[PDB]
This record gives structure tokens, C-alpha cells and sequence, in this order.
């Protein structure tokens, strides 16, 4: 049917230019219906250049449908065009569709969500138009940044489409039916992850995303890990607060969220967190006793992240320098300690972390951590042990690492400086006593059967 | 009758008018922030403490004059509030970042007396008023502490409250009596005759700034982190009025005029920035 | 200090060891390998893997007699997904692990299963008798090993004493008499930290 | 109990083409604290560059610090 | 919107009383709000209903929700029957003109029908 493709945008282009000229107007319309139809069907086909000859044809009807000088176009018709194209598992149909038009024309947009609306108000199809409303990322500043239109920059100086928040509302309500259909699991974490950048900036008010979102905060778990973002990008904007922001956030961090994949994001919040000015000094203690004693499990691709942060937040708050330093006061004090040694003051697993005492520890945690078998983890103890010289230290390039990153690194290390090895190598490599050597076994093997 | 009053933010304060409303003269001797800026009942000293520990005193005449008079350089720890006694031309209070709160005389080389108690970082305070209130002083910690001292017998505090949020605020009253404590959304009328806790309201969702004297020591208006001012009277303690502002605040201030001291106008100090006056003449 | 061959081994060990929450015993067993093989890496050189820690003590209470209830350490605890926790086999004597445990068998006869968690739970005792008389210093070695004391008397509760042999049983009272005698050993000689005594430049 | 420090680190020695060390003092007083540079020289190229006397060193964000950075760069491309 | 109910009624907000009363997620936020925060919003919404009387449309809906889900609320606190006490005399003043509001409405209803008739035949003629 290449012939049928050809008859096809042969019959595009003398209806655009009929259009584009003008009992009988009847039958001259009907060509049309019938054609939409054609459409319908090659749509349903290739289906890319049939959806190029689709917009052409909205183009010229929207041009001359009509006595008014204004370019009204048939949002019904734009409406099946959006049923088929999301009801249809082509992933390139969606992807040109999505690339070429809706990230280039802002007519399009709008009437695209309008079209999803009336579409979604009568699964895999919501997975496509859940890819689709991710599709949409970038948010215009001003209605003067809205500045391209597909048809008719309208004269209206006052038009929803010449106005911002209009764009903002449908997109809003968009966004707001489909959370009120439901969605899947994994949706819901890529919407959590991807909000703050790019959903909760389309809201005219985001303070359902504030409920939503506060409900899956406090939900738990990684979820919640996620709802932290956009948490604070309400707080931060529009300031509905949380009720115990700080005390949810001591508690909040825990055994495997270092572990967890998105720690990077998260240590970004926790770095304006404690970037804060009206904090007490607890509560940054309680933040690094809690850190440290995690540390003491941590993955070193996390610790990593963990000490320079601590060089900042020693910078900022001496008060907490007491527990990198700290003199007994009174000899009787020596006597006491030296006779009875030292238990922690710091209250593990307790709640409010403007109560557990951090003041009065000590960082043995990480003078312990030292002695890390990694090197350049070491070092970066040995930083915090050395002295205070720099006056800060950036993250930026200690995030997002991981084994991968230091494999790589000691991948593209030199081939190899001449190396050591080890000399008087024992044969009794896998024997299990070898009672007349003397050298006692490996304990590998006095544990393991080998036979 | 003066036409001054003082903003304190960044790294340098701007002296403003009152009548003109407009930034007089503004001085950047500060080397890294400025905590408090606040002028002597003269209307011809201005003193105010960075952020490396000293606090620095200097005169200004009505505007272009920044004369250093002294500096001070003990705490080497921030101070965030220094403040003088509403009566003594030459002696004011300095609470630093550290433990530690402290008079100073002016013609004196090192502090007057030391009080010290508390436990956290200390970041509001102020004189008691009232005749017999003489030598009697105030402060809220951060360590959920309000602690007022004499100053007859440097011992620790003679009275301490303790409450469940960060003190951020307080201010006695005219009465000399009672007196606000705020701390987080929660403020605190307190009995000091009788060192009985009246009664604690809250009416903001957030943390409260700063609370205001007002018209005639009748009303007080409170500014909350919430965008929200809203102004109290003193008898029952209802939510009497009160506005929003489009972003939240840090400080707060009503200012009288001249006779008999009715309100001239209000300024909000929002983080955003931005010092917004509200003016009303008669 | 640092090695271009034999640091990046410790690496992929570290990796393994981290990471892969196990889904089979062939796992447990590799990973009480590689545990072992990084022992016999920071021998005599007292550098730290917590990740053997927390694996070691995840194996531990993978082995879920009863339940991991609540609140045993602070390493990362995980689901024994597929019935991977022993049942009332206390008859199952003890044994040596064999390198044929590194495969993967869902066929397995449940005796054979019985036998070989036994085999890996004694094994991982002793890698917790080496790692304790190899760490006594270290200050953390309190806040390191007291999950241990806690996975211990938890594994020494009467429902897991239940499914527990006598053998693995007196192991385990060996090993809290030993970490309680060195924990006492680091409670009494801990002392505060002053890092911070800088000589002054001239 | 949340304020946001975005402006509080600024105490802090920059960086730049010659000298790496510059202190906050002043937008004049740092530029005649780079090398080479005259006092109204750099009175020149800052009401060229359009920031405040009053600003500070590093009270400036990175697209101006870098303006001032190409406009030192070239002092002929703009005009003199 | 439970939340922003909830913060913004207790903070006495004004504008954010708009933002969420300019709009079924109705219903969940009434069920999901307080109590004591639900009577305040009872009163300052029959001080809207007092100032202007534009719209019922939504706002009755609202308070008939309210006494849907917190309306044992008010009987668990059941001291402020003097905010109740203004709503009965609230609503008491929109029946007023109800005792012949009607009169109106068929008179004019007439004049409707001819005016659609005569128009019915306009054009037919």
C-alpha cells in the first residue's frame, strides 16, 4: 500500500490547497469526513509520515473550517487522534508524535491535555500515557516565553492560550486525573523521583501534590526516601509545612537508605538541611553521631560522601568540635576514666535527636573507620585526623560514586608499575595440617574440606 | 524624638529614617555577618557584632558618620545578640554563639560580669523593665532554656523554664511583670513575680521569628515563619489581627513616632531579600 | 598500603559482599568464602570490612530460627525468600563445607539443606571468633560487635534453641563468653579522643 | 527551624586566571588585587560590568564572575 | 488537599482557604481532616456565605460533607453551639424571600414561554 500511501498525501495536498482557496460544500465536506476516516486507518498502519500528513491536515482545517477570521479546529477530531496514537503500541509512532510536535508546539500541548482528559475520562494504555506525561518535561517562564504556536498566534491579548497559567491548569488537571485513576508501584517512584524537576513545576498549586506526597512520606521506606525531594520543594516554595520536620528526618535516616540507590539526591537535601542557619547544636551532633555509627557499616562508595560533609559542618559549627578533642577538665576526671573507662553518653535509637546526647562522644567510629582496607578511604579519615586547613570541601565530585567508579579508576590505572609479590611462599597450600612445617595453617583451609 | 531606626542584614547594617523612610547611611565595616544592630536610647551609638566573635561599637551622628569607637574581640564566636540596658547609657548585654551571656561597660576592657547556665547555643535575650527590674536579664537559648539572671550575685540563673522547642524569641513587658517566651510555633506568657507559667499559645504552624511591642505596651504582634504577623492583646491573649506576607519572615518590628509614642509604621523582614513597610500617618 | 593487584580484588570481594541480598545458600556459601578470603586479606594488617560484618550478621539472622523480631544491629537485615531458614533439624550433626556448595540445586533433599546451614552457621562462628580476636582493638569494636552479642543471645533464645543443636549451641556460649570478656576489655580501656594537639609553627 | 543559608558561604578564598587567592574584601579592591590591575582601571571595568560597588567579593554569582572573567579576558572586544 | 485544610485552618489563612476551596478529592479531604479545624472552617464558611451570596454550589456541598463526616465532631465538642447558633441563624436569612420567591418565578416563567413561542415561530415565519 505505498501506492496507497502515495494516493494518500496526494490527497493532503489538494485538500490543503482547496483550503487554501475556498449544494454542493455538502459533498465538499464529506471528502473530508471520508477522510479523516482514511486517516483513521493509515494512522493504524507508515503511520509516522500518515501522522505528519494527520497534523497538515488539522493545520488546514483549523486555516479555513470557517467564516471567522479566528482558527477554531476540531478538538473531537484531535481527540480520536490522541485514542488512537496512545491506544497504539508503536513506541516510535509515540516518540515522533511526542518529539516532533508536543516537545516543539505548545498549541499541541494544550489541546493535548485537554484531549487526554476527555480520553482518560471514558493499563499498558496507561503506561503509555503515563510515558507521555513524563514525555512532557520543560516548563516556559512567561507568556511572553510561550512565543511559538503551532496555528494562530491568537489577538486575543487575554487568551487562555496566550496566558501561562491556562497551560499550567490543563497539564495541573492532567496530572491530577491520573492520580486520581491510579497508577502502578513503579510509576509512582519514577513520578517521585522525576516531581520536583519536572511534574511539580507544572502546577498552578501543587498542595494535592502536598497531601499525596506527605501521605507516601509517611508511609516508609524507600518511598518515602523519594517523597523527601518533594517535600522540600513545597517547603521551600509554597511554605505548607511538615509538623516535625527535623525529628522526621533523624529518624528517617536509618541502616540501609546509604545503601539505597538515591542517596545521592538525598545527600543533596541533607546538605541544604544542615545548610540551614537556626539549627541547635545537638541536633547537627545527633545527625553526626548517627552518621558515624552508620559509617561504621557503610558502603566505602558512601563514605566517601560521609567525611567531607563532616569537615563542613565542622566548619560551620564548632560547638561540635568537642568531639573530635576533648580533655578531661579535672584530674579527677583522669582518675575516674583512667580508673573505669569510658561508656558512650550518646543515647542510640532514641527519638528526638535535640535529646540524645551526642555532646559528650566521641568519634571513634570514624578514627576506627580509618583503619578502612580502602586507601583513598583511609586518606579521607586521615583528613578529618590531620588538621583544618581547607576552607571547605565541594561534593559535587565526590557524589554518584560506586564500586563501579573505583574499579574503573583502578582499571585505568598504569598497566602496571613493576610490583611486589610475596617471597618464602608455603607449599602447604591447600594441606590441612602439614604438622612438620611449623607455620601454622590457613584458616581457610583448617575451615574448609578440600577433597 | 529621634528619625532613626536600624536594619541588620548581611555583611553591613543600613541605618534608615523614619520620616523619609529610606537607607540613611549604611556601614560594611563588618567582616562576615552582623547579628544584632541596635542603637543606644541616645540615638548616637550604634553597636553591633560580626560574625567572627568581635563586636564593634561606633558612633553615628544622624547619618555619614561611622566613627569606630571600640572593639571588642573575647568571644571569638559569634555573639548574636548585644543590647543595651534601657536605662545605663554604658552598659550592654552580649549573648555569643558559645555558652556564654555577659555585660559589658563601654569604657571598660573586659566584661563587666559573666553569666553563663546554658547549654546550647544561645540567640535571643534582653533587659528586665521595670524600676526594681533593675539589673535583671533574660535569654533564650536554642537549648529550650530560658534563664533570667541578677546581676547582684553572679551565680546561675534565678529563675529558668524549660520548654519543648527551640527558645527563638522573647521580650518582657512594660508592665515589668510578665513576659513572652517564643519557641517554635508555641509562645509562652509567663508570670516572673510568681515564676509560674501562665499559659502557652500557639496560633502559627511554623517556627515564630519575632514578637513586637505595640501601641501603648497593649498589643504585641508576632511574626512567624508561616508568612503570618499577627498582633495579640495582652489581657486575654486572642488572635486579634494579623496578615500574610509572600514569603516567610525573620524579624519584626511596630515603630512609634514621637509624642506619647503611637505607632508611626511597621517593617517585616522576609528572607527573600526584601524589608517591607507598612506606614501609617496622623 | 596500596596495591594495583591485589587492592582491586579486595574490591570486587567488597562489592560481592555488599551487595547481592542472597537468594540461595550457594550464595551464603560463596559469601562465607569471600568473608574468609578477606580475613586472610587484613591478617596481620587490622584494616575493616564492614561489609563482611554486615553480611556476616545478615547470614546470621537469614538463617531466621524464629524471626529477626526487632532491633539487631544496625546492618542491613533482609528476607530469606524461599523457606531459606532452618527448621527443627537439631539431629544434623556438623561438618566442613565442601566447594560443590557453590552450586545451585532447587532440588535439593531437605536434610542436605539442614546439614549444610548447620555447616555455615558453625563456619560463620568461627569467622566471628577470628574477626573479634583480630579486632579487640579498634575502638568501634564495641559499636561493631555488640550486634553480634545481640544476634547471639537472639539465636540463643528458646525458639531457636529449639531447632538448635547442642553443638552450634555451645559454640555460640563460647563466643558470648569470649566477645563479653573482650567487650569488657574495650569498655575498660576506651579512652576519650584528642586529635587535635597541633604543634605550633615557629 | 529552617533558613536558608544559600548566601552564608562567601568568607572564602577564590580562585581565578592568575592569582588563585582573592578574599572577599570588594568588587574594586579585588580586581586591583589581581595582578596588573589599576584602581580606576577597575573602576572602568566594573560600571562596564554592571554590579554594585556596594557588592562584596564573592556576593556575585558564577555568570557575572565569569563576565568580569571575559571582559578582564578581552578589555578591546568592549570598548575603552 | 487534607493537609493543606488542616495547616491552613489552624493558621486561619485566608488565601489558602481560596486555593483549596476554589475546586470527590472533596470527600476524602473531609473525611481525612480534624475535628476542632473543621468547626473553624464551618464558621469562617458561613462568614463567606454571610459576605457575599454568589455561589452555593460548591460550598454547600462542602458543609453538608462536613456534616457527613465531622458532624458527631461538633458533639464531641459541644461547647460551640454558638458557632452552630449563627448558622441557623445563617441560613434562616436565604429562606427569606423563599416565602414568595416563587411568586416571581411563574410570572416570569410565563413570559418565557411566549417569548420561546413567538421566537418559535420566527423562523417558521
Amino acid at each position: 500500500p505505498k501506492w496507497s500511501l502515495a494516493a494518500a498525501e496526494a490527497l493532503c495536498r489538494v485538500f490543503v490547497r482547496l483550503l487554501a482557496a475556498g449544494t454542493i460544500i455538502n459533498w465538499l465536506r464529506d471528502r473530508l469526513s471520508d477522510y479523516d476516516g482514511v486517516l483513521l486507518s493509515m494512522l493504524q498502519s507508515l503511520a509516522v509520515h500518515a501522522l505528519v500528513l494527520a497534523m497538515a491536515v488539522l493545520k488546514a482545517q483549523a486555516q479555513h473550517l470557517t467564516d471567522r477570521e479566528e482558527a477554531i479546529f476540531p478538538r473531537s477530531f484531535f481527540l480520536e487522534i490522541i485514542a488512537v496514537v496512545l491506544e497504539s503500541p508503536i513506541e516510535h509512532l509515540r516518540g515522533h508524535f511526542s518529539e516532533n510536535f508536543v516537545k516543539k508546539y505548545d498549541d499541541i500541548r494544550f489541546y493535548t491535555f485537554e484531549a487526554i482528559k476527555h480520553f482518560l475520562t471514558e493499563e499498558d494504555v496507561r503506561n503509555n500515557v503515563f510515558n507521555l506525561l513524563l514525555s512532557i518535561e520543560d516548563v516556559p517562564e512567561s507568556n511572553d516565553s510561550l512565543e511559538n504556536f503551532f496555528i494562530e498566534r491568537p489577538p486575543k491579548k487575554k487568551h487562555p492560550l496566550l496566558s501561562l497559567s491556562q497551560h499550567k491548569k490543563q497539564a495541573q488537571e492532567a496530572w491530577l486525573a491520573f492520580m486520581h485513576l491510579g497508577l502502578s508501584k513503579e510509576q509512582r517512584k519514577k513520578v517521585l523521583e522525576v516531581m520536583s524537576a519536572s511534574i511539580a513545576p507544572w502546577f498552578t498549586k501543587p498542595e494535592m501534590l502536598m497531601d499525596f506526597l506527605t501521605d507516601c512520606y509517611n508511609s516508609g521506606g524507600s518511598v518515602s526516601l523519594l517523597a523527601l525531594s518533594g517535600v522540600f520543594y513545597l517547603i521551600q516554595e509554597r511554605n505548607l509545612d511538615y509538623p516535625e520536620f527535623y525529628t522526621k528526618l533523624y529518624s528517617l535516616l536509618d541502616a540501609d537508605i546509604l545503601h539505597s540507590k538515591y542517596r545521592s539526591r538525598f545527600f543533596r537535601l541533607l546538605d541544604t538541611f544542615l545548610a540551614s542557619t537556626h539549627l541547635p547544636a545537638v541536633l547537627v551532633a545527633s545527625f553526626i553521631k548517627r552518621l558515624a555509627r552508620l559509617a561504621l557499616n557503610a558502603p566505602p562508595s558512601a563514605i566517601v560522601v560521609i567525611v567531607p560533609w563532616f569537615y563542613n559542618l565542622f566548619k560551620k559549627h564548632p560547638l561540635t568540635t568537642f568531639m573530635m578533642h576533648r580533655v578531661p577538665r579535672t584530674k579527677e576526671e583522669r582518675e575516674k576514666l583512667e580508673k573505669d573507662g569510658l561508656d558512650d553518653p550518646f543515647l542510640p535509637n532514641e527519638t528526638d535527636p535535640m535529646e540524645t546526647r551526642a555532646i559528650d562522644s566521641c568519634l571513634w567510629e570514624i578514627v576506627q573507620l580509618q583503619s578502612h582496607y580502602h586507601p583513598n578511604v583511609a586518606t579521607i579519615c586521615k583528613i578529618i585526623s590531620e588538621q583544618f586547613t581547607k576552607q571547605a570541601y565541594n561534593l559535587e565530585d565526590f557524589l554518584d560514586h560506586s564500586y563501579g567508579s573505583l574499579l574503573e579508576a583502578e582499571m585505568t590505572k598504569e598497566v602496571k608499575k613493576p610490583p611486589v609479590i610475596e617471597f618464602m611462599i608455603p607449599k602447604h597450600i591447600f594441606t590441612k595440617a602439614a604438622p612438620e612445617e611449623e607455620k601454622k595453617d590457613s584458616l581457610l583451609v583448617s575451615l574448609w574440606d578440600f577433597g | 524624638t529621634n528619625d532613626l531606626f536600624a536594619v541588620t542584614a548581611g555583611p553591613r547594617v543600613e541605618i534608615f529614617s523614619i520620616r523619609k523612610r529610606e537607607p540613611l547611611k549604611t556601614i560594611g565595616r563588618f567582616d562576615s555577618e552582623a547579628h544584632c544592630g541596635e542603637i543606644r536610647p541616645d540615638g548616637r551609638v550604634l553597636v553591633a557584632g560580626e560574625d567572627t566573635g568581635r563586636m564593634q561599637v561606633f558612633d553615628v551622628g544622624q547619618g555619614t558618620r561611622a566613627v569606630i569607637l571600640k572593639t571588642w574581640h573575647i568571644h571569638k564566636q559569634p555573639v548574636w545578640v548585644t543590647k543595651w540596658s534601657p536605662t545605663e547609657l554604658t552598659t550592654l548585654m552580649s549573648c555569643s554563639d558559645d555558652k556564654t551571656v555577659r555585660l559589658w561597660d563601654l569604657p571598660s576592657n573586659d566584661p563587666t560580669r559573666l553569666f553563663t547556665g546554658h547549654t546550647d547555643y544561645v540567640r535571643c535575650g534582653a533587659f528586665m523593665p521595670g524600676s526594681a527590674n533593675s539589673n535583671l536579664l533574660v535569654s533564650g537559648s536554642y537549648d529550650e532554656t530560658v534563664r533570667v539572671w541578677d546581676a547582684r550575685a553572679p551565680g546561675g540563673a534565678v529563675m529558668t523554664f524549660k520548654h519543648a522547642d527551640p527558645i527563638e524569641d522573647v521580650l518582657p513587658l512594660p508592665s515589668g511583670t510578665t513576659l513572652l517566651a517564643a519557641s517554635g510555633n508555641a509562645i509562652s506568657v509567663l508570670d516572673l513575680v510568681a515564676a509560674k507559667p501562665l499559659r502557652l499559645i500557639t496560633n502559627h504552624q511554623k517556627t515564630v521569628t519575632s514578637l513586637s511591642l505595640a501601641s501603648q505596651g497593649r498589643r504585641v504582634v508576632s511574626g512567624s515563619l508561616d508568612g503570618h504577623v499577627k498582633v495579640f492583646e495582652t489581657t486575654s491573649w486572642n488572635v486579634v489581627a494579623g496578615a500574610k506576607y509572600p514569603s516567610p519572615i525573620l524579624s519584626l518590628s511596630v515603630i512609634t513616632a514621637g509624642a506619647s509614642h503611637d505607632d508611626r509604621h511597621l517593617a517585616v523582614g522576609m528572607q527573600s531579600g526584601v524589608l517591607s513597610i507598612r506606614t501609617r500617618l496622623s | 598500603h596500596f596495591h594495583q593487584v591485589c587492592t582491586p580484588a579486595m574490591l570486587a570481594i567488597a562489592r560481592y559482599l555488599g551487595q547481592k541480598v542472597p537468594a540461595a545458600l550457594s550464595d551464603f556459601a560463596v559469601g562465607i568464602y569471600l568473608s574468609i578470603l578477606a580475613l586472610q586479606y587484613q591478617d596481620f594488617a587490622k584494616r575493616y570490612v564492614p561489609e563482611m560484618m554486615n553480611f556476616l550478621l545478615n547470614t546470621l539472622c537469614a538463617l531466621a530460627p524464629e524471626r529477626a523480631k526487632s532491633k539487631l544491629g544496625n546492618f542491613p537485615v533482609h528476607e530469606p525468600p524461599a523457606g531459606i531458614r532452618i527448621k527443627d533439624a537439631t539431629n544434623t550433626p556438623i561438618r566442613q563445607l565442601n566447594c560443590g556448595d557453590c552450586l545451585r540445586k532447587d532440588e535439593l533433599s531437605p536434610a542436605e539443606t539442614s546439614s549444610l546451614q548447620i555447616a555455615i552457621l558453625s563456619t560463620a562462628t568461627a569467622i566471628l571468633k577470628s574477626a573479634a580476636d583480630t579486632w579487640h582493638k579498634l575502638p568501634a569494636f564495641i559499636e561493631s560487635f555488640q550486634p553480634a552479642l545481640s544476634v547471639a543471645q537472639h539465636l540463643l533464645t528458646k525458639p531457636n534453641a529449639s531447632h538448635l543443636p547442642s553443638s552450634l549451641t555451645s559454640k555460640l556460649n563460647d563466643l558470648a563468653s569470649h566477645l563479653s570478656r573482650l567487650l569488657q576489655l574495650s569498655r575498660l580501656s576506651r579512652r576519650p579522643l584528642e586529635l587535635h594537639h597541633h604543634r605550633p609553627l615557629a | 527551624s529552617l533558613v536558608s543559608g544559600e548566601k552564608t558561604n562567601f568568607n572564602h578564598i577564590l580562585r581565578l586566571l592568575n592569582t588563585n587567592v582573592d578574599g572577599k574584601q570588594k568588587v574594586v579592591y579585588a580586581l586591583t588585587q589581581i595582578k596588573g590591575v589599576g584602581r580606576r582601571y577597575s573602576n572602568l571595568v566594573c560600571k562596564k560590568a554592571d554590579v554594585d560597588l556596594k557588592k562584596r567579593a564573592g556576593e556575585l554569582t558564577s555568570e557575572e564572575l565569569e563576565r568580569l572573567v571575559t571582559i578582564i579576558q578581552n578589555p578591546l572586544a568592549y570598548k575603552i | 488537599l487534607g493537609t493543606v485544610l488542616n495547616q491552613a485552618l489552624r493558621t486561619d489563612d485566608s488565601d489558602l482557604l481560596e486555593s483549596c476551596l476554589q475546586t470527590l478529592i472533596i470527600q476524602n479531604t473531609i473525611n481525612r481532616m480534624d475535628s476542632s479545624l473543621a468547626g473553624t472552617l464551618l464558621s469562617k464558611l458561613a462568614a463567606r456565605m454571610h459576605r457575599r451570596p454568589g455561589r452555593a454550589f460548591g460550598l454547600m456541598r462542602w458543609i453538608q460533607w462536613t456534616l457527613v463526616a465531622h458532624g458527631g465532631a461538633l458533639v464531641t465538642q459541644p461547647d460551640l453551639i454558638n458557632r452552630l447558633t449563627e448558622l441557623s441563624r445563617v441560613l434562616e436569612e436565604r429562606s427569606r424571600g423563599l416565602s414568595s420567591l416563587l411568586a416571581l418565578k411563574g410570572k416570569l416563567d410565563m413570559l418565557d414561554a411566549q417569548l420561546k413561542y413567538r421566537k418559535a415561530l420566527k423562523m417558521a415565519g
